[PDB]
């Protein structure tokens, strides 16, 4: 959904 | 790894008036599959960061609409369209494009008031202290704005940078002013080796410093 | 709602260990990584460590001044994450976050862990004494731990003071306190800081003396 960072 | 520059450090800013932070990133944050990962965290004192803004320019659920964010690659912009009185304290941006995660330095929110000098009172050790074979030195810089001062110390006309610690206040709660207090810690001892001691404050408000000593015999 | 509360913080000596836990809420807690980031005034913000999903068979990652030292688990079962840490430094002190900043972002109220040597010490109560106004101060040195209160005639004077925060000396907090009071009120009338250190059970009164 709102991703903080790349790698989820 | 990728180092995050924000400018200014401090931003002083009026409530009713738009407010702009900068970010700055050491490599591009534009990712593979086209997303960028910068993200703008806001933190109240003696509260846990609070993320508003991720993908550059997406708000948080709740966030007000007064937040917006823009930029690319390797520079990005925070802006308020109006600050309100809950938007004051400290905002991070944060790179989530390269492993590790890492946080710029932040830049503090504070409220514009009238610039005022410092008033500088300058202390010698007490005879409690020098009893116990210890002599501080005490400087006040009270009650000034824009945060930023220069103290030095003068020992016999000379500076002194050996056994100085520097502590500010917040922004006062009724005032909207700063503080500092400067102490210079010497041994009994390297006290009594010297006469004169001296405290000078250099402020915008003046080219010329405020300079305030003692005599160890007086 | 996303709920994360962490606890386990405390006082630890260098060499020392202590565990973090945090119990998350209101989320599908076997998909997301959890971060751990801590919070200094020298460092501020630090990503510390990640531990990914089942999906990713439950990967660990470490900042560098924390690799071999530290140790992030989970309990996909109690919905908890945990953070273990060994020889610890006085550069680990800070605020501990457990945080959710996968997909989304949720950070905990933090935890605080402070690696010092310090014993329980009182402090040391110095006067400072030199227009229409008059500066007067105390200097409260070489206590442990925080905190100290410093009031000025028991609160009667509140209007023209400043405590500075405290400074590390040799792992001792020294600070000041600063009233200003007009002219006609000192030395004619006395001037008397109240310092308080709660931790050592110490009163100190010290009347300010031209």
């Amino acid at each position: 959904g709102a991703p903080t960072y790349s790698w989820g | 790894d990728v180092v995050m520059t924000q400018t200014p450090l401090t931003l002083s800013v009026t409530i009713g008036q738009p407010a702009s932070i900068s970010c700055k990133s050491s490599q591009s944050l534009l990712y593979s599959n086209g997303k960028t990962f910068l993200n703008w965290l806001f933190q109240r004192p003696g509260q846990s960061p609070k993320r508003l803004i991720y993908l550059v320019s997406k708000l948080d659920s709740g966030v007000p609409d007064r937040f917006t964010g823009s930029g690319s690659g390797t520079a990005f912009t925070l802006k308020i369209s109006r600050v309100e009185a809950e938007d004051l304290g400290v905002y991070y941006c944060v790179q989530g494009t390269h492993f590790p995660l890492t946080f710029g330095a932040g830049t503090k929110l504070e409220l514009k008031r009238a610039d005022a000098a410092p008033t500088v009172s300058i202390f010698p050790p007490s005879s409690e202290q020098l009893t116990s074979g210890g002599a501080s030195v005490v400087c006040f810089l009270n009650n000034f704005y824009p945060k930023d001062i220069n103290v030095k110390w003068k020992i016999d006309g000379s500076e002194r940078q050996n056994g100085v610690l520097n502590s500010w206040t917040d922004q006062d709660s009724k005032d909207s002013t700063y503080s500092m207090s400067s102490t210079l810690t010497l041994t009994k001892d390297e006290y009594e080796r010297h006469n004169s001691y001296t405290c000078e404050a250099t402020h915008k408000t003046s080219t010329s410093p405020i300079v305030k000593s003692f005599n160890r015999n007086e | 709602e996303v709920k994360l509360e962490e606890s386990g913080g405390g006082l630890v000596q260098p060499g020392g260990s202590m565990k973090l836990s945090c119990a998350a809420s209101g989320f599908t807690f076997s998909d997301a990584y959890m971060d751990w980031v801590r919070q200094s005034p020298e460092k501020g913000l630090e990503w510390v460590a990640e531990i990914r999903n089942k999906a990713n068979n439950h990967a660990t990652f470490y900042a560098e001044s924390v690799k071999g030292r530290f140790t992030i688990s989970r309990d996909d079962s109690k919905s908890s994450v945990y953070l273990q840490m060994n020889s610890l430094r006085a550069e680990d002190t800070g605020i501990y976050y457990c945080t959710l900043q996968y997909g989304t972002s949720s950070w905990g109220q933090g935890t605080t862990l402070t690696v010092s040597s310090a014993k329980t010490t009182p402090p040391s109560v110095y006067p400072l004494a030199p227009n229409s106004m008059v500066t007067l101060g105390c200097l409260v040195k070489g206590y442990f731990p925080e905190p100290v209160t410093v009031t000025w005639n028991s609160g009667s004077l509140s209007s023209g003071v400043h405590t500075f925060p405290a400074v590390l000396q040799s792992d001792l907090y020294t600070l000041s306190s600063s009233v200003t009071v007009p002219s006609s009120t000192w030395p004619s009338e006395t001037v008397t800081c109240n310092v308080a250190h709660p931790a050592s059970s110490t009163k100190v009164d010290k009347k300010i003396v031209p």
